[PDB]
């Protein structure tokens, strides 16, 4: 529409597509920001080319250009706020240092209004949408009040709203719960308006998950719990989704499919994850004020509870519930450990769990058979097993578990080529 | 490397109050 560069921009989509440097879409606004930075601001055209008619006579973008540009855009909208180069790349000076303010307030200007029609026209693209939400961490968020544009701000969570309920894709609710927690800055004035849009979307989906549940105990009456929880775990890591009973039906949901073996890898696997929110968020609040001793108890209990619901999901047949099982077993052993009380808490004596000889034999007998055994795949899973053993390198180092077992049985394995070298060698270093 | 691996759980802690758990049962 208005910006000339239209042109230029549809362009420099191309000229990054068809140079087949994917992964280096950070890399290249950051090769070309120190001549070329005042096309790359230009945002009023991005928006443009995503939103508006190509007009009679041209020729309409492709599905994948227009995902290119999305990548390409908030790039520069890093760029221009951060000011420094991206991760891969690595102060400043009175000009720079201005600039930096009136780039916050343009992009911010900018993308208050734009970025809910932008997650409208995309709100079917998961790859899109998930670049989208990467925008408001890079906003002043008080221009959302001293502008008077609160009448936006709805909008934007309102096309929030409309993306999770229709979108089961584990990165798009990830970047849902973050974006949530950003307009939930508590820095000053939309701290509140917010607030009522976030109990309104939990509230939906609380409902919707209880209800659903009762269900299940069909083939789609095990999507309509499925999709409901996978939801509620995501928002669950970032907000503290405490004052609804969101452990009961997530309890539920394993007593029963470690009793009968009937539920589902992935139902199991989203059960034992929100679980593991749920605790970790009464553990934030206990910690921080000023407790009775009936509540260190009953969180006591509820600990105590899931490690022995994690323990036999240890034997179930689903390997990836095997494999979510044992790095909570890792992470809740690590957080309640001896080290918990260290920092003058010494009021959480009972809290303490350290594992007994049976546990630290099975979580020692699940690296046997998951990390040491006989191409876009060979290297997903190579990380997938190094995370693995990383997480029971924590426990040995820090005492959690007896080492003399574990440190023997790391020397009898070091035939895997680096695959382990490096992870090996630091845990035998640290005895 | 291994530093970012022995720093951080197993499953990831996207809130900063959370991921103070596992941090301060480290250095």
């Amino acid at each position: 529409s208005m910006s000339p560069n239209g042109n230029l921009i549809r362009m420099l989509v191309l000229f990054f597509l068809e140079s087949e440097l994917h992964e280096h879409a950070a890399y290249l606004v950051d090769s070309l920001w120190e001549s070329s930075q005042e096309l790359l601001k230009d945002w009023e055209c991005m928006t443009e080319l995503l939103l508006e008619e190509p007009v009679q006579g041209e020729e309409a973008m492709s599905d994948r250009q227009e995902s290119a540009l999305i990548e390409l855009m908030v790039c520069t909208i890093r760029q221009a706020a951060e000011a420094h180069p991206p991760v891969g790349r690595g102060v400043l000076t009175a000009k720079e240092r201005k600039t930096q303010i009136d780039d916050r307030n343009k992009l911010t200007e900018h993308f208050i209004i734009t970025l809910p029609m932008l997650l409208s026209k995309y709100s079917a693209d998961a790859e899109k949408v998930a670049n989208l939400l990467q925008i408001p961490q890079y906003f002043d968020l008080e221009i959302y009040s001293t502008g008077r544009m609160e009448k936006h701000l709805d909008a934007l969570l309102k096309q929030i709203k409309f993306v999770v309920e229709k979108h089961v894709e584990s990165d798009v609710l990830e970047a849902c719960s973050k974006t949530y927690s950003i307009l939930c800055s508590e820095e000053y004035t939309i701290q509140n308006r917010v607030d009522i849009a976030r109990s309104q979307l939990i509230d939906e989906f609380v409902d919707r998950f209880n209800h659903s549940v009762e269900d299940l105990l069909d083939d789609d009456d095990i999507y309509n719990v499925l999709s409901t929880l996978k939801r509620l775990t995501s928002f669950h890591n970032a907000h503290d989704l405490t004052k609804w009973d969101l452990f009961g039906n997530c309890y539920r949901l394993l007593k029963t499919g470690i009793e009968h073996g009937a539920m589902p890898e992935q139902i199991v696997v989203q059960a034992l994850q929100c679980s593991h929110y749920s605790i970790l968020w009464q553990l934030v609040k206990i910690t921080d004020g000023s407790p009775s001793k009936e509540d260190l108890l009953v969180l006591r209990k509820t600990v105590k509870s899931f490690l022995a619901v994690c323990q036999q999901c240890l034997s179930n047949v689903n390997t990836p519930v095997k494999e979510q099982a044992f790095m909570l077993l890792c992470d809740l052993l690590m957080i309640f450990s001896h080290q918990l009380m260290t920092g003058g808490r010494e009021g959480l004596q009972p809290l303490v769990f350290n594992p007994d000889t049976g546990l630290q034999s099975e979580l020692l007998s699940f690296v046997m058979d998951h990390v040491f055994i006989d191409e876009a795949n060979k290297i997903e899973a190579l990380h997938k097993r190094r995370n693995l053993l990383a997480a029971f390198s924590k426990l040995i180092i820090y005492d959690i578990v007896d080492m003399h077992a574990a440190a023997d049985i790391f020397k009898h394995y070091m035939k895997y080529y680096n695959d382990y070298g490096d992870i090996i060698k630091e845990t035998l270093s640290k005895t | 490397g291994v530093e970012k691996l022995f720093s951080l759980p197993a499953q990831p802690l996207w809130n900063n109050r959370l991921l103070k758990l596992f941090t301060r049962c480290l250095t």
